[PDB]
């Protein structure tokens, strides 16, 4: 799974 | 202080469409990505999807495909909820919530929007005595949306009342009833009275409650 | 069919420690390490209380502790209090940005003695009768837990047409009350020897009868 640090409210390109 | 804070509740005819707002303060808006999670009467949450406020893209959850709109506008730092075709089964509290991080998600949430639809129109109640220490009250019956309140004697009469939440019939419609417990002495000598107020259609009954 | 399983209810006595189950039924969790839980109290936004499966935010008691054991994640509430007394979700993060609620647990703080259902039955008032209507009125009241179930019996038979029964809810002394209404038409009514309402309760019963 993803960081949980990480924010899923990011640009993917 | 981080807030949300939503539209007030909708009333609604299947066939219509509703707009939900979710409006925030207290964070910096396009940080965080904003979902959705609707919660039917006597049922769980289930997550909605999300709109990602850095791109606009909008992530829906199988089963609210098809008729559901995430937005936002980032002048008001407001997101949407907007729904097409609705039906009976769309009744139904939404959240938005804001997802801090993968592992903090959900943290802050708006205080939900009632969302009704109902084929049924705007109708006042039927009041009937239920006649009866002794028991007496009133049956409010087939009226439409809620709420309906009642009162005993203008509000002198509270030790012993209760006013039952409503049933929803198949038609559509509402009733309720509200008891009063009183001696039996007090029978013949003291008068009793429901006050029922059915603001929805301006509508007002006392209804006199006596033997027999 | 939520992919997180939860016991549809707990309960427990004040004071007592009380444990609810979050089981995983598919592999889209992942690591399962991203399990937050939320309270949820009526008429208020839910509340994050444990994320990360153990993690407990600033605002949540030291009383709310999460752990996992394989693929059931567990909320343990320690000392319990009446207001604790909630829906409880677990959730996970299920991939590609996507997460999932349980089905909920309903927590019940069993802090009142329990109390069987007072019933009166109401039959249907003349003034109705004179609009070719026909309601019985069965009113419940004074029951712990909150929890009934009632049947309707015209002489002998059951009757399951014509009926609508309300859920259970609080009433100004903390108990419950609930009420049922059977619907009928002025010839049924006067067609029958008599009818009762059943009012079920912790598997006894109490049965009342009117006459026309």
């Amino acid at each position: 799974n993803p960081d949980p640090n990480a924010n899923p409210n990011v640009d993917p390109n | 202080q981080v807030q949300l804070v939503q539209s007030g509740s909708e009333l609604k005819k299947p066939g219509a469409s509703v707009k939900v707002s979710c409006k925030t303060s207290g964070y910096t808006f396009t940080t965080y990505a904003m979902n959705w999670v609707r919660q039917a009467p006597g049922q769980g949450l289930e997550w909605m999807g999300w709109i990602n406020t850095n791109t606009g893209n909008p992530t829906y959850a199988p089963g609210f495909t098809g008729r559901f709109v995430f937005s936002f506008d980032t002048s008001v730092s407001t997101a949407y909820l907007q729904i097409s075709s609705l039906k009976a089964e769309d009744t139904a509290v939404y959240y938005c919530a804001r997802v801090y991080s993968y592992g903090v998600p959900f943290d802050y949430w708006g205080q939900g929007t009632l969302v009704t639809v109902s084929s049924a129109s705007t109708k006042g109640p039927s009041v009937f005595p239920l006649a009866p220490t002794a028991a007496l009250g009133c049956l409010v019956k087939d009226y439409f949306p809620e709420p309906v309140t009642v009162s005993w004697n203008s509000g002198a009469l509270t030790s012993g009342v209760h006013t039952f939440p409503a049933v929803l019939q198949s038609s559509g419609l509402y009733s309720l009833s509200s008891v009063v417990t009183v001696p039996s002495s007090s029978l013949g000598t003291q008068t009793y009275i429901c006050n029922v107020n059915h603001k929805p259609s301006n509508t007002k009954v006392d209804k006199k409650v006596e033997p027999k | 069919q939520s992919v997180l399983t939860q016991p549809a209810s707990v309960s427990g006595s004040p004071g007592q420690s009380i444990t609810i189950s979050c089981t995983a039924t598919s592999s889209n969790v992942g690591s399962f390490n991203l399990v937050s839980w939320y309270q949820h109290h009526p008429g208020k936004a839910p509340k994050l209380i444990i994320h990360e499966v153990s993690k407990r935010p600033s605002g949540a008691s030291n009383r709310f502790s999460g752990s996992k054991s394989g693929n059931t994640a567990s909320l343990t509430i320690s000392g319990l209090q009446a207001e604790d007394e909630a829906d409880y979700y677990c959730c996970s993060y299920v991939g590609s940005d996507t997460w999932v609620f349980g089905g909920g647990t309903k927590l019940t703080v069993l802090g009142q003695p329990k109390a069987a259902p007072s019933v009166t039955l109401f039959p249907p008032s003349s003034e109705e009768l004179q609009a070719n209507k026909a309601t019985l009125v069965c009113l419940i009241s004074d029951f712990y837990p909150g929890a009934v179930t009632v049947a309707w019996k015209a002489d002998s038979s059951p009757v399951k047409a014509g009926v609508e029964t309300t859920t259970p809810s609080k009433q100004s002394n903390n108990k419950y009350a609930a009420s049922s209404y059977l619907s009928l038409t002025p010839e049924q009514w006067k067609s029958h020897r008599s009818y009762s309402c059943q009012v079920t309760h912790e598997g006894s019963t109490v049965e009342k009868t009117v006459a026309p």
